[PDB]
C-alpha cells in the first residue's frame, strides 16, 4: 500500500494509519482506493486477484 | 609558380570582390535588427572571461567586440567606431547603409560596368545628396522656446532605440537638463555617470547637485552646512619629500628622533597653512595619511581623500574652486563654495552628496535599474544621447528624420540621374535605391508593410511634401514637424560622407593579399 | 498579410526562455517555510550549503547568458530585500514560460512588454492598496516579520532565539525617528567556529577576532581604551635615513637612546592614564617593537596588534574613541572608556576579544555566531544578514503584507478580472501574467506535500471573499487566515520582486540573437 | 539495448530481463521475476518489492 | 545547466549522503567501548600511526565527499571539547542520520523530522 | 559499507534520467519534432527536402516520409516516426498534422505537470476528452452515403487532399485520375480495394500535365525482336511462363546420346519442338504473346515469321496485371494453351516515350479491367517521386471513403467545433479532470493556429473570429480561409475530409501521447 | 537537445535557403560561359582515371560529370540531365534561367514576401508565357521548300555553340541529309557515329 | 594599379592589420614574397619611390 499511495502522491501515513485502525476490527477487505484517495472495501469495489 | 611564403593567399578581382562583399553584407545583416524605433538588440558574450557579456543595441559596441577576419568587414568596423566617436548612434545606420551600398554595387558588377565609373557616379550622387540635405536644414538660434522643444525632440528620437524607450520622457528630461547644465561646454566628462544596482530603471534620476563615491575620513563631521571647499593635488600619505632622494646620515638616534619630530611639525604647519583659508571641506586625488586627517578633525574640517582626476575636475566645475598646491597665497586662490554637504546612502553604499552648488557646470546622473547588462546598456545609451545632444548645442541646426530626410536625398539624386545621361546614371539610380532601403528596413523591423510604405513616402516626397515622414507607433506617413522626429544635421552628414568614402575604398579594392599570420 | 522571413530570432528567444525556465525550476525546490537548501561544491574544492537563492546563483557558473541575467537579477534583489530572491527568480521563470506560450501564440514581443507594463502598474496599485501601515516602534510586529523571513532557511532550528537577536540589534542601530535606511555595514558579523548555534550571542559592544599580545594580562576592569596609529619602534623616517657610527660613545648612546625614546613614548601613554592599547597595521614599516611591548607589560597595559584599517572607523564609531596619530595629540581627553574589556576563551583554545559596556554608546553593534559545522555557521550568518535586510526594508516602507503567497493569488485574481475588463491582445497578455503569478502558491503547496492544484483552486475560491488575510498555511497543512498565524513580510519585498522581474522580462523580450565574440 | 532497439515495459519481470544484472545476489531476484512471470503474472513487480 | 559537472537530486543524493555517513561510521565502528580495537594507518610511505581515538583517525584520513567532511569536522570539534566520544559521537550522528533518512526515504517531510529532532 | 560495486555492467556509461526531469526532457524533444513538422501543414504549408545516407535527395511534404527518412537517435523521436508511419499506412495524409497534434498536446501537458498534476490523471482525462471529441465529431458529420454515384464528392475530396502536395499544378486532372482509377478497381460489394491492382508508374520526361491514367497495363520492356511491327490493332494475347526452349525437367537430368542416329534424332527434335510450339501458338488463334522468361533466339525468329509479336523477360506482377486487364489466363504449356484462355484488349502500342532512350509498352485495353495503371511524367525525378507519393495518398483517402461514406468539411472547422464541445463539457467535468478537459481543448486548438500561421495572417485574430462565428451560428462549417477567399464556409469552399481521417488521427494521437505521459524513467547506454 | 545521430544537420528557413541559393547561383554562373553563339566551353578532368578529360560545351555533360554536395544543385543537375534527354541543348539555357530565377527570388525574399505567394504568381506568369509562346509558333507542313530551309536553319542555329561553329554550313548539310534519311523514324540508333583520328574536322563527312 | 582608372590593392598584415593603398612601393613592401626576384622587385619599388 505504501508504494501504491506514493505512486498516487498521497500521505500514505494517514492512509496507513486509518488502514490499520479500521482494519483491526471493521472488515477484512478494506484497502487503498486510488480515485477516492482513501480506504474502501475494494472487494465490493471489485478489485479481485 | 609559388611566390609567397606558405600560409599566404592571392585572390584577384573575382574571389577578392566576392569575399569582401560577403563580409560586408554579413556585417550589415548582422546589425540590421538593432535599428529602428521598434528595433531589436544583441547579446555579445566573451570567449572566456567568466562569460563577460553585454546586451547591446548600439551597433558600434557590437562591431567593437566582434572579431572579424575578412579585411573589408574590419574596415567597416573601424568605420563604425569612428562614427560613434563622432555622434554615438547611426553606427547602426552607417553600417547598414554601407552594406546595402556594397550589395547593390555587387548587383551592378553583375551588370558588368567598370568599377571606376561606379566610383565617379557615386561621388557625383553623394555631392548632390549632401547639397540637397544642406538645403533641407532648419536652424534654431535665439528661439529658446522652439530650441529647447527641438532639443527634447532630439532626445526622444535618438533614445527610442535602446531599452530605455519605454521611459522616453523621463530620460529625455534627464538628458535635456544635463546638457543644459553644461553652459555650452562640450566636455562630457563634466557629466559623471554612476551606476549601481537596485530599484526600477524609472528610479534613475539626476540629483540637484553632485555625488561622490568616496569614503569620509575618520570622524570629521559627517554633514556640513555653508561648506567652504578647497581642492589640491598635494599628496599627504606620500609624505612630502624632495624627489632627488637625499639621505639622512646622523651620528646619534637623538637626531633621527628629532627628525621624525620635525617631519611631523612640517606636516602640521602645512595643515595650518591649509586651515588659514578658513575652509571646512577639503579633498585631494592623492591618498591622505591619517595623521593629517587627525589634525583636520582637531580643526573639525571634513576631508575626502583619493578622488581621481575625473572627480577633481567635476568638483572644480560644480563648485568653482581652483584645484591647488602649496596654499601659499590664500588671496590668490579662489576657493569652492557649496550650500550643503551630506552623506546619503543609495541601495547599499553611503555617498557624498553635494546639494546647493554655486556652479551648474557639472552634474551626475544616478542610474537605478535591474541588470548590470541593463545598467551598462543604459549607460551607453545615455552617453550616446549626451554626445549627440552636445553636438546639437554646438551646431544649432536640425534635420527631419524618420527616413524622410534620406528619402529627400534619394529623390534629389534620382532627379539628377536624368541630367546625367550615361552609365553613371545607372549608379545614380543605384545610390537612390540603396538610400531608400534604410526606412524600408526600419518599417520592416517595425513589422509593417515596407513595400507600400516606401512607395507612398517616395510619392509624397516627389510631390514635394518634404515634411512627410514615417510614424512608428502606427506605421503610416505623417507630418514629422507635428511629431518632432528629428536629428542633428551633423549626424546624417557624417553618415553620408563616411558611407560614401567606405564605398569608394571598398570598391576600389580588387585583390586581397594576406601574409602568413605569426 | 506581412510575412516573417527569418526564424533565427524566434528560435533564439525560445532557447533563452527554456534556459530561464530550467533555472527557475532548479531553484524551485528551495522556497518558503517548507524550503529545502542545496549544496554546491566548488571546482576549487570548496563546499557550501545554501538555501538563499542569491548565493546559489552566485555559486552557479552558468553558461547560457539568459540565466546569467537571472543571477544578476537575484543579486540586485538581495542587495535590495534579502529573501524573495527565490520568489523573484521563480516569478521570472513563470513569466518567461507564459512568454513562450504567447510566442507560439503569435503575438509580437513588444506588445507583450507594453501589456506587461500595464500589468505591473495594476499590480503595484493593488499591492499598495492591500498593505497594512505599521509603525516602526511596535516590537512584536517586527518580531513577526523576522520569524517570517527566518523560518525558511536552516536557522529555523533556533528561529525562536535568533529573531529577537536581529530585531534588538537593528533597534539599537537605527534612529527610531528619521525612518532612514540605516546601513547594515554598521552591524558586525563574526564567524567563530565551534560551539552551538543556540550559543549565538549579541555583544552590545566591540569584538575583535585578533588575539592579545601581552603575556599576563587577560581581564581589565574599568579599562580606558585608546587607539593609536603611529608605530612604537625605532624611529624610521618616511624618507631614507641611517645612523652613522664612527666614534666611541656612539654605540651606547644609540642603544640607551632608542631605549629612552621608547621609554618616553610608553611613559606618556601611561601618563594619559590609559590601560588598553590598540595598534593598527603598519605593514609598510615597523610595527610595535618588542621592547615597547616589554615596557607596556611592565606597566600593565592591555595591548593588541594588527588592527585592520577598514575596521578603524567601525571601532571608533562603536567604542566612541577618535584615533591618535602623534604623541602630543594623545591626551586623556580622547581616551575612550568602557565598562569592561577582556579576552574570552572558547573553542577550547580559540580565544576572542569582547568589550562590553561603553559610556559613549555607539550606534553600531556586533553579532557573535556559533555552531558546529563551518558550513552551517556560514549559512546562519547569511540568514541573519537577510533578517537584518528585511527589517531594514520594513524601515524603508512602514507597510506590511501577510506572506504565504496570499498577495500573489490576490494579484492573480485582480489581474485576471482586469484583463477580462480590458480588451485587445493585451488582455491575453495580462491573463498570461496572472497565470504566471499563480506559480508561487503552487510551489508552496508542492513543498508542503499537498495537492497543489486543488489547494490553489480552493484558495482562489476562498479568496474571492477571503481577502489577503487568508492564505496557505504550512503548520495546519491547509488554508487559513495567515495573518493570525503571524507570517508577514514587508511590502517592499514582493514589490521589488515584481518590478525587477518585469523589467528583466521586457529586456529579455527585446533580445533576438547572440553573437560569439573574440 | 546496446543494439539501439527500444523496449518499453510495465511488467517488472520483462524490465529485469532487460536490466542484465552483473551483481550475483540480484540475479536471484531477477530469477524470481522469471519464476513469477511463468507462474501467475503481475505482482512480479510486487514480488520484487 | 552548469558546465564542468552534473547534478544529482532527491532520492539519489539522499541515499548517497546516507551511504557516505554509513561508510564513515563503519570506519570507526570497531574502536569504541572497553573492548574497542584500535586502528592503524600505513600512511603512504611507512610512517604508520596506530590510534583508536576517532578524531585522530578522521583527521589523518583523507576525505572527499562533503557530508563525510562534515562528520570529520564534527569529530574534530568534539575532540576540541571533550576528548573522547569521538569514540561515540560519529556513530551517533551516522545512526541518527540513517534512521531519519529511513523516515524520509518513505516520504516524510524533512523539516518535520528536524523539528522532532530538536524536541528530542 | 562504503565502497563501489558493480550492479549493471558498463556501470559508468549506463546513464539514467528519472521523473519530472525526464518528462520535461521528453516534452522538449517532442516539441522539437512538432516545430520541425509545423511548417509542412496546410496548402500554404512548406515541405521538406531530405538527404539520404547514400547521398540521395528527396523533396516531399508527406510527414510519414519526413520522419521515415530521418535519422533520429532520441527514442521518442523514433516513437513519433513510427506514429506517422502507422497513421499514414492506415489512412494517408493527415500525417501532415498528426505529430503536430501530438506535439502541441504534449506541450500543454507539460504546462499541467508544471502545476504538479500527476501524469496518470492527465492521461485519463485526455482519453475522456478524445472520446467526447470523436462522438461530437461523428454527430456533426456529413455523409456521402446518400450521394448519387459519387463522381465529384470524390472529386472534391481528392481536390482537397491534393491541396497540400506540389503536384497541385494540374491537381484537377490528377483528381479525376485518382477517382476514376479507384472507382474502376473498387469492390463495392466488399467496401475494399487492393492497391496491388493499381499500377503506379512514373517515367521522367515531358510536362507534369502529361501524366495520364491508362485503362490497362504498362510494361517496362520493348518487343522481343526489334523488327516486329510497332503497333497492333487486334489484341489476341497469349500469356506464358514456360520459356520458349526445349523443356527441361528441373530434377537433375541429362540425356546420354550414343549413336549416329541418336544424335541425328536429337538434332531433328531440336527444331521439331520449336515448330511444334509455333504451330500450337498459331492454331490457338492468338496474335500476340507474352513470356515470363527469356527466349531462344531461334524461336524468336520463327515467332517473327508468323506475325506474332511478343515480349521477353516480363516480371511477374506486371504479367498478372496483363492477365487480369485482358481477362486472359496464365498458361504453363503450349499444349494446354487454347483460344478461351487467350487475353484480349483494344490496342497495344509500343511508345518511344523518351526522345533518345529505350522504349515502353502500353496496353490500351478497352473492355472492363479490374486493374489499371497511372503513368506519371514531368521534368524532375524528385517531382516524379513526389507525384507517386501524393497520388498514392489520394488513392488511400478515396479507399478510406469507400470504407466509410461519411466525411467532414476540412479547413479546421471540425476540430474547432470539437474543442468547443470539449469546453462545454468541461463545465460539467468535475474535479481535477476539468483541467485535463480545458487542457486538451487548448492543445487541440493548435491546428487552426498552424494553418493561419502558414497563411501569414495573424493566427489568433482569425481563430477568435472563427470561434465567435461558430458559436453565434450553429454551423460547424467555418474554418480558416487558407486560400484567401472571403467565405469561411468550407462546405461551399468544398474543403472536406473523411470522418475516418480525423477520427483515427485524434484517437491514435491520444493513445500515443497517453503512453508518452505514461513513462517516467529512461536508462540510455552510452554509445 | 541533440536529436539526430552525429554527423547530421538541421538548417531551417534561413541557412537552408541560403545554402540552396548559393548552390543554385554557383551552378548557374558555373555554366553561363558556355551559352551563346559566341559562347565558351569547359574542361572537365577526372580525379584519377589517367586524367580522363572532356573539353565540353554542352552543359548537360558538364553537370553530369561534376560532383555536387548541395542538394538543390543536384536537383538542378538532374533537371539538366532530363532536359538533355529531351532536346539536347538548352541544358545551358535551362540551368542558367533557373539560376537567375532563384537569384531574383532571393532578392524577393529580401523584400520579404511570403514564398507561397511567389509560387502562385510564378505559376500564373508561366501559364501566360507558355500561352504567348504558343501564339508565336510557326508551322511548316507540306511546304517542302520552306520546310527544308527552316530545317537547315535549325541546324545552323543549334550547331553554332559548339566548336563546330566555324564549319556550320558543312555539318548543317551533314545533319540535314542524315535526318532526312530517317524517313521520319525517330530512332537515332539508325545513325551510327564513327570517330577516328586524323585529317581536318572538315574532312568529316557522310 | 596603374592609371587614374586603375584599381588599388588591399593588404593584410601579419598581425592581422589591414591597409588599402595604390602606392606600388607599399604594395610590394607589405608583400611576403619568398621567390628571390620577387624580393628584388620589391626593393626596386622601394628604391624608386
Amino acid at each position: 500500500p505504501r508504494q501504491l499511495c506514493d505512486n498516487a502522491g498521497f500521505d500514505a501515513t494517514n492512509i496507513l494509519n486509518k488502514l490499520r485502525a479500521r482494519h483491526a476490527q471493521g472488515g477484512t477487505w478494506y484497502g487503498v482506493d486510488i480515485n477516492n484517495e482513501d480506504i474502501a472495501d475494494n472487494f465490493e469495489a471489485f478489485v479481485w486477484e | 609558380v609559388n611566390i609567397f611564403k606558405a600560409g599566404a593567399d592571392e585572390e584577384r578581382a573575382e574571389t577578392a570582390r566576392l569575399t569582401s562583399f560577403i563580409g560586408a553584407i554579413a556585417i550589415g545583416d548582422l546589425v540590421k535588427s538593432t535599428l529602428g524605433p521598434k528595433g531589436m538588440d544583441k547579446i555579445l558574450l566573451s570567449s572566456g572571461r567568466d562569460a563577460s557579456l553585454m546586451v547591446t543595441n548600439d551597433g558600434a559596441t557590437i562591431l567593437k567586440n566582434i572579431g572579424v577576419d575578412n579585411p573589408a568587414a574590419k574596415v567597416l568596423v573601424d568605420m563604425s567606431r569612428v562614427q560613434d566617436d563622432e555622434v554615438g548612434d547611426g553606427t547602426t545606420s552607417v553600417t547598414v547603409l554601407a552594406a546595402e551600398l556594397l550589395r547593390e554595387a555587387e548587383s551592378l558588377i553583375a551588370k558588368k560596368i567598370h568599377p571606376q565609373t561606379i566610383i565617379a557616379g557615386w561621388r557625383e550622387a553623394t555631392k548632390a545628396a549632401r547639397e540637397a540635405l544642406l538645403s533641407s536644414a532648419v536652424d534654431h538660434g535665439s528661439d529658446e522656446v522652439k530650441f529647447r522643444q527641438d532639443l527634447m525632440n532630439i532626445a526622444g528620437t535618438t533614445l527610442s532605440s535602446k531599452l530605455l524607450t519605454h521611459h522616453k520622457d523621463h530620460f529625455t528630461k534627464l538628458a535635456v537638463e544635463a546638457v543644459l547644465r553644461l553652459k555650452g561646454s562640450g566636455n562630457l566628462e563634466a557629466i559623471h555617470i554612476i551606476k549601481k544596482l537596485g530599484g526600477s530603471l524609472a528610479d534613475s534620476y539626476l540629483d540637484e547637485g553632485f555625488l561622490l563615491d568616496k569614503k569620509i575620513g575618520v570622524n570629521q563631521p559627517k554633514r556640513i552646512e555653508n561648506a567652504k571647499i578647497l581642492i589640491a593635488n598635494t599628496g599627504m600619505d606620500t609624505d612630502k619629500i624632495k624627489i632627488f632622494g637625499s639621505r639622512v646620515r646622523v651620528d646619534s638616534t637623538a637626531k633621527v628622533a628629532e627628525i621624525e619630530h620635525a617631519e611631523k611639525e612640517k606636516m602640521k604647519e602645512k595643515v595650518e597653512r591649509i586651515l588659514k583659508h578658513g575652509i571646512n571641506c577639503f579633498i585631494n586625488r592623492q591618498l591622505i595619511y591619517n595623521y593629517p586627517e587627525q589634525l583636520f578633525g582637531a580643526a573639525g574640517v571634513m576631508a575626502i581623500e583619493h578622488a581621481d582626476f575625473a572627480g577633481v575636475e567635476r568638483l572644480a566645475l560644480v563648485t568653482g574652486g581652483e584645484i591647488a598646491s602649496t596654499f601659499d597665497h590664500p588671496e590668490l586662490v579662489k576657493l569652492g563654495s557649496c550650500k550643503l554637504i551630506e552623506e546619503v546612502m543609495i541601495g547599499e553604499d553611503k555617498l557624498i552628496h553635494f546639494s546647493g552648488v554655486a556652479l551648474g557646470e557639472a552634474c551626475t546622473i544616478v542610474l537605478r535599474g535591474a541588470t548590470q547588462q541593463i545598467l551598462d546598456e543604459a549607460e551607453r545609451s545615455l552617453h550616446d544621447a549626451l554626445c549627440v545632444l552636445a553636438q546639437t548645442v554646438k551646431d544649432s541646426r536640425t534635420v527631419y528624420g524618420g527616413g524622410c530626410s534620406e528619402m529627400l536625398m534619394a529623390h534629389a539624386v534620382t532627379q539628377l540621374a536624368n541630367r546625367t545621361p550615361g552609365k553613371e546614371a545607372v549608379a545614380m539610380e543605384s545610390y537612390a535605391k540603396a538610400l531608400r532601403m534604410l526606412p524600408t528596413i526600419i518599417a520592416d523591423n517595425a513589422g509593417y508593410d515596407s513595400a507600400d510604405l516606401v512607395a507612398q513616402l517616395r510619392a509624397a516626397h516627389s510631390e514635394g511634401n518634404t515634411t512627410a515622414g514615417l510614424d512608428m507607433r502606427e506605421g503610416t506617413i505623417g507630418d514629422m514637424a507635428i511629431l518632432g522626429i528629428t536629428e542633428s544635421f551633423q549626424v546624417k552628414r557624417q553618415v553620408l560622407l563616411s558611407a560614401a568614402e567606405a564605398a569608394e575604398v571598398i570598391l576600389r579594392v580588387d585583390n586581397i593579399i594576406k601574409a602568413a599570420p605569426r | 498579410g506581412a510575412y516573417q522571413d527569418r526564424d533565427k530570432p524566434a528560435q533564439i528567444r525560445f532557447s533563452n526562455i527554456s534556459a530561464a525556465k530550467a533555472v527557475a525550476d532548479a531553484i524551485r525546490t528551495s522556497l518558503g517555510p517548507k524550503g529545502m537548501d542545496k549544496m554546491i561544491q566548488d571546482g576549487k574544492g570548496d563546499v557550501t550549503i545554501t538555501n538563499d537563492g542569491a548565493t546559489i546563483l552566485k555559486q552557479m557558473q552558468v553558461l547560457h547568458p539568459a540565466a546569467r541575467m537571472l543571477v544578476e537579477l537575484s543579486k540586485a534583489q538581495d542587495i535590495e530585500a534579502g529573501d524573495g530572491t527565490t520568489s523573484v527568480v521563480i516569478i521570472a521563470g513563470s513569466l518567461l514560460d507564459s512568454c513562450t506560450k504567447l510566442l507560439q501564440k503569435g503575438i509580437h514581443p513588444t506588445i507583450i512588454s507594453e501589456s506587461f507594463q500595464k500589468a505591473l502598474e495594476k499590480g503595484i496599485e493593488i499591492l499598495t492598496d492591500m498593505s497594512r501601515p505599521v509603525e516602526l516602534s511596535d516590537r512584536e510586529t517586527l518580531l513577526n516579520s523576522a520569524t517570517t523571513s527566518l523560518n525558511s532557511k536552516v536557522v529555523s532550528q533556533y528561529s525562536s532565539l535568533l529573531s529577537p537577536m536581529s530585531v534588538n540589534a537593528v533597534m539599537k542601530v537605527i534612529d527610531p525617528a528619521t525612518a532612514t535606511s540605516v546601513d547594515l555595514r554598521d552591524i558586525k558579523i563574526v564567524k567563530k567556529l565551534g560551539g552551538t548555534i543556540d550559543d549565538c550571542e549579541l555583544v552590545e559592544g566591540l569584538v575583535l577576532t585578533q588575539k592579545v599580545s601581552n603575556s599576563g594580562i587577560t581581564r581589565v576592569e574599568k579599562a580606558k581604551i585608546g587607539l593609536i596609529q603611529f608605530c612604537l619602534s625605532a624611529p624610521k623616517t618616511d624618507m631614507d635615513n641611517q645612523i652613522v657610527v664612527s666614534d666611541y660613545a656612539q654605540m651606547d648612546r644609540v642603544l640607551r637612546e632608542e631605549r629612552a625614546y621608547i621609554l618616553n613614548l610608553v611613559k606618556q601613554i601611561k601618563k594619559t592614564g590609559c590601560n588598553v592599547l590598540l595598534i593598527q597595521k603598519s605593514i609598510l614599516r615597523d610595527a610595535l617593537s618588542d621592547l615597547a611591548l616589554h615596557f607596556l607589560n611592565k606597566m600593565k597595559i592591555m595591548v593588541i596588534k594588527d588592527i585592520e584599517r577598514e575596521d578603524i572607523e567601525f571601532i571608533c564609531k562603536t567604542i566612541g574613541t577618535k584615533p591618535v596619530a602623534h604623541i602630543d595629540q594623545f591626551t586623556a581627553d580622547m581616551l575612550g572608556s568602557a565598562e569592561l574589556a577582556e579576552e574570552v576563551n572558547l573553542n577550547g583554545s580559540g580565544k576572542l576579544l569582547k568589550i562590553t559596556g561603553c559610556a559613549s554608546p555607539g550606534k553600531t553593534v556586533t553579532i557573535v555566531v556559533r555552531g558546529s559545522n563551518k558550513l552551517v555557521i556560514e549559512e546562519a550568518e547569511r540568514s541573519i544578514h537577510d533578517a537584518l535586510c528585511v527589517i531594514r526594508c520594513l524601515v524603508k516602507k512602514r507597510a506590511l503584507i501577510a506572506g504565504g503567497g496570499a498577495p500573489e493569488i490576490e494579484l492573480a485574481l485582480r489581474l485576471t478580472e482586469y484583463s477580462r475588463t480590458l480588451s485587445g491582445m493585451e488582455s491575453y497578455c495580462v491573463r498570461a501574467f496572472a497565470d504566471a503569478m499563480e506559480v508561487i502558491p503552487s510551489t508552496l503547496a508542492e513543498n508542503a506535500g499537498l495537492n497543489p492544484i486543488s489547494t490553489v483552486t480552493e484558495l482562489r475560491n476562498r479568496h474571492a471573499q477571503g481577502e489577503k488575510t487568508a492564505g496557505i498555511n504550512v503548520r495546519k497543512g491547509g488554508i487559513s487566515n495567515i495573518l493570525e498565524e503571524l507570517v508577514v513580510q514587508p511590502l517592499l519585498v514582493s514589490v521589488s520582486a515584481l518590478t525587477l522581474a518585469t523589467e528583466t522580462v521586457r529586456s529579455i523580450l527585446k533580445i533576438d540573437d547572440v553573437v560569439n565574440t573574440r | 539495448d546496446g543494439r539501439g532497439k527500444a523496449t518499453i515495459s510495465n511488467d517488472g519481470a520483462t524490465i529485469l530481463k532487460l536490466l542484465d544484472v552483473v551483481h550475483p545476489a540480484a540475479k536471484t531476484l531477477v530469477d524470481i521475476a522469471k519464476s513469477q512471470d511463468a507462474e501467475v503474472g503481475d505482482g512480479t513487480t510486487s514480488v520484487t518489492l | 545547466l552548469s558546465v564542468f559537472g552534473d547534478r544529482s537530486t532527491g532520492e539519489t543524493i539522499r541515499s548517497q549522503n546516507v551511504m557516505a555517513a554509513a561508510s564513515i561510521a563503519n570506519i570507526v565502528k570497531s574502536s569504541l567501548g572497553p573492548v574497542g580495537l584500535d586502528k592503524m594507518l600505513v600512511d603512504d610511505i611507512g610512517d604508520v600511526t596506530i590510534t583508536n581515538d576517532g578524531a585522530t583517525i578522521l583527521k589523518l584520513l583523507e576525505v572527499e565527499h562533503p557530508a563525510a567532511k562534515v562528520l570529520c569536522e564534527l569529530a574534530d570539534l568534539q575532540d576540541k571539547e571533550v576528548g573522547d566520544g569521538t569514540t561515540s559521537v560519529v556513530i551517533i550522528a551516522a545512526e541518527l542520520l540513517k534512521n531519519a533518512d529511513e523516515l524520509v526515504k518513505q516520504k516524510i517531510h524533512p523539516t518535520s523530522v528536524i523539528s522532532g529532532y530538536r524536541l528530542a | 559499507y562504503g565502497r563501489p560495486f558493480l550492479i549493471i555492467k558498463d556501470q559508468d556509461r549506463k546513464s539514467r534520467l528519472m521523473g519530472l526531469e525526464a518528462l520535461k526532457s521528453h516534452i522538449m524533444a517532442a516539441k522539437a519534432v512538432a516545430n520541425t513538422m509545423r511548417t509542412s501543414l496546410g496548402p500554404n504549408g512548406l515541405d521538406k527536402m531530405m538527404v539520404d545516407k547514400d547521398g540521395d535527395v528527396t523533396v516531399t511534404n508527406d510527414g510519414a516520409t519526413i520522419l521515415s527518412m530521418m535519422d533520429v537517435d532520441h527514442q521518442i523521436a523514433k516513437l513519433m516516426v513510427e506514429l506517422s508511419k502507422s497513421q499514414d499506412d492506415e489512412i494517408g495524409d493527415g500525417t501532415t498534422g498528426v505529430v503536430v497534434l501530438a506535439g502541441a498536446l504534449l506541450e500543454e501537458a507539460e504546462q499541467l505537470l508544471d502545476r504538479g498534476i500527476h501524469p496518470i490523471r492527465i492521461a485519463d482525462g485526455y482519453e475522456q476528452a478524445a472520446r467526447v471529441a470523436i462522438e461530437h465529431l461523428d454527430k456533426i458529420s456529413d455523409s456521402v452515403l446518400v450521394d448519387i454515384k459519387d463522381t465529384e464528392p470524390l472529386i472534391q475530396t481528392a481536390k482537397t487532399t491534393l491541396g497540400s502536395k506540389v503536384v497541385n499544378s494540374c491537381h484537377r486532372q490528377m483528381a479525376e485520375i485518382a477517382v476514376n482509377a479507384v472507382l474502376t478497381v473498387a469492390d463495392m460489394e466488399r467496401r475494399d480495394v487492393d492497391f496491388e491492382l493499381i499500377k503506379v508508374e512514373g517515367k521522367v520526361g515531358g510536362r507534369l500535365e502529361d501524366t495520364k491514367l491508362i485503362k490497362g497495363v504498362i510494361v517496362d520492356k520493348d518487343f522481343s525482336h526489334p523488327q516486329m511491327p510497332k503497333k497492333v490493332e487486334d489484341a489476341k494475347i497469349a500469356i506464358l511462363t514456360c520459356p520458349f526452349e526445349p523443356p527441361k525437367p528441373k530434377t537433375k537430368h541429362k540425356l546420354d546420346v550414343t549413336s549416329v542416329e541418336d544424335y541425328k534424332a536429337l538434332q531433328k527434335y531440336e527444331k521439331e519442338k520449336f515448330e511444334e510450339m509455333i504451330q500450337q501458338i498459331k492454331e490457338t488463334g492468338a496474335n500476340l504473346a507474352i513470356c515470363q522468361w527469356g527466349f531462344d533466339d531461334e524461336a524468336n525468329h520463327l515467332l517473327l515469321q508468323n506475325n506474332l509479336p511478343a515480349v521477353r523477360w516480363v516480371g511477374g506482377p506486371e504479367i498478372e496485371l496483363i492477365a487480369i486487364a485482358t481477362g486472359g489466363r496464365i498458361v504453363p504449356r503450349f499444349s494446354e494453351l487454347t483460344a478461351e484462355k487467350l487475353g484480349f484488349a483494344g490496342l497495344v502500342q509500343e511508345i518511344s516515350f523518351g526522345t533518345t532512350k529505350d522504349k515502353m509498352l502500353v496496353i490500351e485495353q478497352c473492355k472492363n479491367s479490374r486493374a489499371v495503371t497511372i503513368f506519371i511524367r514531368g521534368g524532375n525525378k524528385m517531382i516524379i517521386e513526389e507525384a507517386k507519393r501524393s497520388l498514392h495518398d489520394a488513392l488511400c483517402v478515396i479507399r478510406n471513403l469507400i470504407r466509410d461514406n461519411r466525411v467532414v468539411y476540412g479547413g479546421g472547422a471540425a476540430e474547432i467545433s470539437c474543442a468547443l464541445a470539449v469546453s462545454q463539457e468541461a463545465d460539467k467535468c468535475p474535479t481535477l479532470e476539468q483541467y485535463a478537459m480545458r487542457a486538451f481543448a487548448d492543445a487541440l486548438e493548435v491546428i487552426p493556429m498552424a494553418l493561419s500561421e502558414n497563411s501569414g495572417m495573424n493566427p489568433i485574430q482569425t481563430m477568435t473570429e472563427v470561434r465567435a462565428r461558430q458559436v453565434k451560428e450553429m454551423n460547424p462549417a467555418l474554418g480558416i480561409d487558407c486560400l484567401h477567399k472571403g467565405t469561411n464556409d468550407m462546405k461551399q469552399q468544398h474543403v472536406i475530409e473523411t470522418l475516418i481521417g480525423k477520427k483515427q488521427q485524434i484517437s491514435l494521437a491520444t493513445q500515443m501521447v497517453r503512453m508518452i505521459l505514461k513513462i517516467d524513467d529512461i536508462r540510455k547506454p552510452g554509445e
